[PDB]
């Protein structure tokens, strides 16, 4: 299991935010790395970072991924109008509880 | 002060693709037409204060060898004669005579010698290789399956796939490196290690879920993966304890040659008593020793999990069950009667089953069609290691499973192949030295620099000709190699250092390079590392020795002018 | 390169469904084919996956004995199947596949998407 | 079916050409032709009259029982010419 | 051509390889010349005769 | 029977080939030349036999 917390909060646009994924691997052995997908409801989920911190080609650097080992975050310097959507964590088959962004 | 100085045959290296070449040992493929005879002994060479380290997964002498194999079993295949014509309706019944859908009995049309003379014919195959003509009427009415994908060869009778030990040989100015430790995980760092020249005898074997013969690990049980925790990533595991197994086809079979066209011979399969589906036998007994070893073997990476096997999880027939060949004759094993929770402390027999056309790899444009054998025929073999894949799945129950693979088969020479290594050489050295100017290949490298200079004339005199669809390999390796020699020797000549060794020059040394103790650089230290800072620095350096040459030459010609 | 999917689905209770997945734009035998099923409201989970080079393939223990993977060079394109339809089966499925060999566990392509519902 | 021949014949023979220039450079007699050294004869390899040798004998007859010891002969120029050379280098190391 | 005085030699015409080794070569290049034409094949065909 | 029925000689064995018209078998007196470092001799004596 990898953990996604929280499922969501009371964000505002224009705000620095980011959101923890926690493995539950800690186990054998390069090094293990992490997958964060977009995906907006009704769509094809997407592509945002690879690796650990390699975001994919053509994203907002805003949107960047850090952490090592068990820790990671994806992170938003200031979120924008479009990026309220849903993202989720995936180290291998097994997939985060993700997290939804919106207002009062 | 100190001064520029050069050395010519230092023992360093860098890995770097390259093409090995064949090494074979009386109408064989791979012997046969190809492949120079093999050194009888290997001029194996400790380095011992030599660490070092091997990638086995990304290797290039898996892959290389890996359409070498394709490319000489195509090109054997390419004289002999084409089945084209067969692609006819198929009239057909139930074998025997005194349902067995195992076989079908059948019968057809075809051409004579003569063109405008036809004759019926008929012949047995086996249920496989047959398909319906369509989901039509005639009932009768079959074909065969490549037909209407594409068409297949006849093998010719006389040649024969019994693998032989190959062995690869690199050449002049590269070197192979074998990891000594028994327990190398194949993707790591090694201490003990040796160099030789050519590979071992591996034999050129094609299997699925089992390796048939090949070697054990002599220490223990070996698991090794480019990344176990990656499900998908393969698994090998290597026995210590080779398994014996032995199969059978117990018939009696003989070939009924009929000439198709002018010169061009089919060999329907016939047969002369009843019918008995081909099998095979184990002593599971000695099975399950193994399999508990490895199983503990396993719950060692995984302390908190079952561990067991299932049978193939389905998939195209030669995936599925075990598929290999037997004096070449395909076989099919159904494997569901292996990979279980439970075994028996008898004899274990397969049911097995046999395919007369061959897709040898997926491509079909070299589908082959396998003639009969006469008389009855059987296989005795071992087990030495097999093929595993994990499910993926963390069940919450903790009952670890894996399953047989396979098809790559590359894996297969990997599983051997993760020993070796290649390397080539950059004998320039260059160091500090207070002067201003006016066997055992490649052992030396064990100590330091100043110490190892002693035998450069060794590694100089080895690394050139100790050599002597295929013959462009070898052209392209000795030219190459030559150009590499002769280029290294025009740079020592221009360096005016030519005829010399240890050839002092009129440089000073440059303190920005470096400003090591020189008593260490000479004394304490390794060419393997002393090159990794000057790397940095060599064009300057070079740029610097070539105008020495150049002003030393035409001053001399200045003074001497008159 | 493109991936699709067919119409949505719709079955009784206790039978079993098939889907498809057709792909387009590169080699069709190079890279693993993953699957992936998204109830409303819930997270993306895995199915299994396929290899084209040989039709093997692999599925967790929770699918196992239920689902069912092949495919066709012919028109490189694959199939899955589910048997013993039940209402959690209800929901949308989406084929994709992984960037580079290499690795084989990201996934940069992505089908439509195609649901599928119980009676 | 032609070029693979003269192809191979040229690239052996440079490569013997080669190796013979390798040799007599790791004897450190390159640019020469009766390059004298520093290992002296021995006794066992032959004692035929110098005088016939030189005047009387034929390579096509000389080579015969010489090559017995040419391997030893290698051996013990090749051990002159690194001796000389690092011990030139020590005097000079400096 | 030089002549070789003070030379005495011997010779096995018999056993010798440069006979052999052009033996495959004609056999090579004949072949080879032989390759491009047209292959006869469909005129396996019954044939009715009679005297010429 | 069908006495004016015959065939080819080689269709029951094997297929044949018509030659190019063009070429020709007029035998060009080739020379042989042997490569660098390899010498070519010949025995003057015109009463060797062959082996000797
Ligand atoms: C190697 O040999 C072993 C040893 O036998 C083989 O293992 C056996 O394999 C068979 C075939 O799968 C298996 O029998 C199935 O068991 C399942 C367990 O539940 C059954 O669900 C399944 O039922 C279907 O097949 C029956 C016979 O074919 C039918 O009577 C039945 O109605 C089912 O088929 C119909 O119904 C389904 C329902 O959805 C439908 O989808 C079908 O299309 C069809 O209409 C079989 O009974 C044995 O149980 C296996 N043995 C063991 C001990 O488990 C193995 O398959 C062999 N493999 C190779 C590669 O050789
Ligand atoms: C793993 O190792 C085991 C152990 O060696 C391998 O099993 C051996 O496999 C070889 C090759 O298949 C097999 O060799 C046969 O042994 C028979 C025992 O007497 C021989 O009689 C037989 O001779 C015939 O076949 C040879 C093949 O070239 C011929 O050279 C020989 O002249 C004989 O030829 C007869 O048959 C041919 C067929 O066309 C015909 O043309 C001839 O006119 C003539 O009628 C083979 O030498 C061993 O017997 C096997 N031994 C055991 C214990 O099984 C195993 O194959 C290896 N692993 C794998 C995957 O292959
Ligand atoms: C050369 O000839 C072979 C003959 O086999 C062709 O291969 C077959 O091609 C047909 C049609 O192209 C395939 O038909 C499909 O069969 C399904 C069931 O039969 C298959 O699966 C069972 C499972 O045990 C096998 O026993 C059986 O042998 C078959 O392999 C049908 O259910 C399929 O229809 C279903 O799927 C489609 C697509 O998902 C849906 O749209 C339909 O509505 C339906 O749900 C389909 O009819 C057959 O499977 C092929 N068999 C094999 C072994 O390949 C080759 O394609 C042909 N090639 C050339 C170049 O000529
Ligand atoms: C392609 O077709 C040719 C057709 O000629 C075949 O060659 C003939 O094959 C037949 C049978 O295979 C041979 O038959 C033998 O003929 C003997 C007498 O005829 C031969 O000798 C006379 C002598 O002048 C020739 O004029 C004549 O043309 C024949 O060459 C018979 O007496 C033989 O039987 C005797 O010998 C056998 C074995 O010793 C005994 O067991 C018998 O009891 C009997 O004593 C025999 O019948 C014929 O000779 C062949 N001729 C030639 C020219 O080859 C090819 O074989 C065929 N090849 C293929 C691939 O299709
Ligand atoms: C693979 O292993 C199997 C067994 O694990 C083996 O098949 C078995 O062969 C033995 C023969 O060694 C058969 O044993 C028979 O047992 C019955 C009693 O039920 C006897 O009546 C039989 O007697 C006949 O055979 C004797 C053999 O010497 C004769 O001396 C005697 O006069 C009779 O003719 C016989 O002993 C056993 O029945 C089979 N198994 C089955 C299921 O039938 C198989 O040969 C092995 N194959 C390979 C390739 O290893
Ligand atoms: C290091 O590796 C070398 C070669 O792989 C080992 O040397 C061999 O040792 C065995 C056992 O004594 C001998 O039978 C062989 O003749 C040795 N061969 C060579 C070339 O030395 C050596 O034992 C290994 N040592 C360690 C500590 O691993
Ligand atoms: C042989 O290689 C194995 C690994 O392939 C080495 O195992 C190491 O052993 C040391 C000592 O216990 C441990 O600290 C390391 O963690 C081990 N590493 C691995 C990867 O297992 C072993 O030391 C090597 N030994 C020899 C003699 O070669
Ligand atoms: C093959 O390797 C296994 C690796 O464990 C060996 O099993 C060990 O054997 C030794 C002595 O035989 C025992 O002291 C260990 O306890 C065993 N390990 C385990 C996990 O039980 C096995 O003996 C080896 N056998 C052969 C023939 O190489
Ligand atoms: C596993 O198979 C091997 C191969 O037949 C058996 O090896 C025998 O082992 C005993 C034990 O000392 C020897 O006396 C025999 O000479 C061996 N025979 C052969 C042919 O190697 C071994 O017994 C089998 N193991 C089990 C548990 O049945
Ligand atoms: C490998 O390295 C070790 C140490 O790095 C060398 O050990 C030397 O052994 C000789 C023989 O007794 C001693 O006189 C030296 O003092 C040792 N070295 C040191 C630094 O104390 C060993 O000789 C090296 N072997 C090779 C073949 O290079
Ligand atoms: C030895 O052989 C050489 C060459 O085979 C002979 O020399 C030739 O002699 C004829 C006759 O006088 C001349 O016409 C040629 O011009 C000569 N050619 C050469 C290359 O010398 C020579 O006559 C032979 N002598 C004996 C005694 O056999
Ligand atoms: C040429 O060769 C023949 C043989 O090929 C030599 O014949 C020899 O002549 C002497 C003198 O009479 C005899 O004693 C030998 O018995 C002969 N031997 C043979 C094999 O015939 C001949 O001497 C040679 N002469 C020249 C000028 O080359
Ligand atoms: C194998 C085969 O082609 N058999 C046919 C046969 O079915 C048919 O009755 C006959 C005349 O049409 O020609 C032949
Ligand atoms: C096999 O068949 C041949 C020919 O029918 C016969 O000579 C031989 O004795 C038979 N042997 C066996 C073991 O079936
Ligand atoms: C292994 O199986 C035993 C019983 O077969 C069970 O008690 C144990 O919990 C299992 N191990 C794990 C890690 O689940
Ligand atoms: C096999 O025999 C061993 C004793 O050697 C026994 O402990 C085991 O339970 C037996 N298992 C089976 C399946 O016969
Ligand atoms: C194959 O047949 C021969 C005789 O034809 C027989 O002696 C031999 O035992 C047979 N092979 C097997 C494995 O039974
Ligand atoms: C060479 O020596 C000069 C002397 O001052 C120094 O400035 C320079 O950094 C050194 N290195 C190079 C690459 O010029
Ligand atoms: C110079 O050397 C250092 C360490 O040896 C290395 O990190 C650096 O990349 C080198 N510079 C160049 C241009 O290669
Ligand atoms: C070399 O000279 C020594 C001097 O006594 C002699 O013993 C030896 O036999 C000679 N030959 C060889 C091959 O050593
Ligand atoms: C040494 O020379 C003699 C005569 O030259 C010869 O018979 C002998 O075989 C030679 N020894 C070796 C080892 O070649």
């Amino acid at each position: 299991v990898m953990s996604q917390s929280p499922s969501s909060l009371a964000v505002s646009l224009g705000e620095r935010i980011t959101l923890s994924c926690k493995s539950s691997l800690t186990l054998i052995y390069g090094e293990n790395y992490l997958a964060w997908y977009q995906q907006k409801p009704g769509q094809s989920p997407k592509l945002l970072i690879y690796s650990t911190s390699t975001r994919e080609s053509g994203v907002p650097d805003r949107f960047t991924g850090s952490g090592s080992g068990t820790d990671f975050t994806l992170t938003i310097s200031s979120v924008k109008a479009e990026d309220l959507a849903v993202y989720y964590c995936q180290q291998y088959e097994y997939f985060g509880g993700g997290t939804k962004l919106e207002i009062k | 002060n100190l001064w520029v100085t050069v050395y010519y045959g230092v023992p360093v290296w860098k890995e770097a693709k390259t093409t090995l070449f064949c090494a074979s040992d009386v109408h064989n493929v791979w012997a046969t037409h190809a492949c120079v005879p093999t050194d009888p002994n290997p001029q194996e060479v400790v380095l011992e204060n030599v660490t070092e380290n091997f990638n086995m997964w990304k290797n290039d002498m898996v892959d290389q060898m890996q359409e070498d194999v394709i490319s000489i079993w195509d090109q054997s295949l390419k004289p002999c004669v084409k089945l084209t014509p067969l692609c006819v309706t198929l009239h057909c019944t139930n074998v025997t005579i005194s349902m067995r859908e195992e076989m079908k009995n059948c019968s057809f049309n075809t051409t004579t010698v003569i063109r405008d003379k036809i004759q019926k014919e008929y012949a047995l195959f086996y249920k496989l290789d047959i398909v319906p003509i369509e989901g039509k009427n005639t009932n009768t009415g079959y074909r065969l399956i490549n037909c209407n994908t594409s068409t297949c060869t006849q093998a010719c009778p006389k040649v024969t796939f019994d693998p032989i030990p190959i062995h690869y040989c690199a050449p002049a100015g590269y070197a192979i490196l074998k990891c000594n430790n028994k327990t190398f995980n194949g993707k790591g760092p090694c201490n003990n290690v040796s160099t030789v020249q050519c590979t071992h005898g591996i034999k050129p074997v094609v299997s699925t879920q089992l390796l048939l013969n090949g070697s054990l690990a002599e220490e223990e049980i070996v698991i090794r993966s480019k990344n176990l925790a990656d499900n998908a990533k393969i698994i090998i595991v290597q026995l210590n304890k080779s398994v014996e197994i032995v199969c059978t086809r117990p018939n009696n079979n003989t070939r009924r040659s009929i000439r198709i066209g002018p010169g061009q011979t089919f060999y329907a399969t016939d047969i002369i008593g009843d019918i008995r589906q081909a099998y095979c036998n184990i002593s599971g007994r000695n099975w399950s020793e193994a399999v508990n070893q490895v199983k503990k073997k396993l719950k060692e990476h995984f302390p908190h999990k079952n561990i067991s096997f299932q049978s193939s999880s389905g998939g195209d027939l030669e995936i599925t069950t075990h598929s290999f060949n037997c004096g070449g004759e395909f076989f099919y094993c159904n494997t569901s009667g292996l990979f279980n929770d439970t075994i028996s402390n008898a004899t274990i027999m397969l049911p097995c089953r046999i395919k007369q056309i061959i897709n040898m790899w997926q491509e079909v444009g070299k589908c082959i069609y396998a003639p009969p054998i006469k008389g009855n025929i059987t296989c005795k073999s071992d087990i030495t290691g097999l093929l595993l894949l994990r499910d993926g799945g963390n069940t919450a129950n903790n009952a670890e499973i894996f399953r047989p693979g396979g098809g790559d088969m590359r894996d297969n020479w990997r599983s051997e192949l993760y020993k070796y290594k290649v390397v080539k050489i950059e004998p320039l050295g260059v160091a500090p030295t207070r002067c201003k100017r006016r066997l055992v290949f490649l052992g030396a490298a064990g100590s330091t620099m100043g110490a190892a200079s002693m035998t450069l004339t060794v590694q100089a005199r080895n690394l050139l000709s100790g050599i002597v669809v295929w013959g462009i390999k070898q052209l392209q390796a000795r030219v190459l190699a030559v150009e590499r020699y002769l280029r290294d020797q025009q740079l020592l000549g221009i360096w005016g250092c030519s005829g010399k060794l240890i050839c002092c020059t009129n440089v000073p040394w440059n303190s920005s390079w470096s400003n090591r103790n020189l008593s260490e650089i000479w004394d304490n230290m390794t060419w393997l590392q002393w090159d990794k800072e000057i790397s940095n620095y060599t064009q300057i350096i070079y740029g610097l020795l070539e105008e020495s040459q150049n002003q030393q030459e035409k001053n001399e010609q200045d003074l001497l002018a008159l | 390169v493109q991936l699709v999917q067919s119409g949505p689905e719709v079955k009784e209770p206790g039978a079993s469904v098939r889907v498809s997945c057709k792909a387009t734009g590169y080699t069709f035998t190079d890279h693993f084919i993953h699957w992936v099923r998204q109830a409303p409201g819930q997270g993306l989970d895995w199915m299994g996956w396929i290899n084209p080079f040989r039709g093997g393939t692999n599925y967790p223990q929770k699918f196992q004995g239920r689902v069912t993977m092949t495919r066709d060079t012919s028109f490189t394109t694959a199939y899955m199947e589910l048997n013993r339809l039940r209402s959690d089966d209800t929901a949308v499925y989406f084929c994709a596949r992984g960037k580079n060999s290499d690795y084989n566990w990201d996934f940069q392509h992505w089908g439509q998407g195609t649901l599928v519902t119980v009676s």
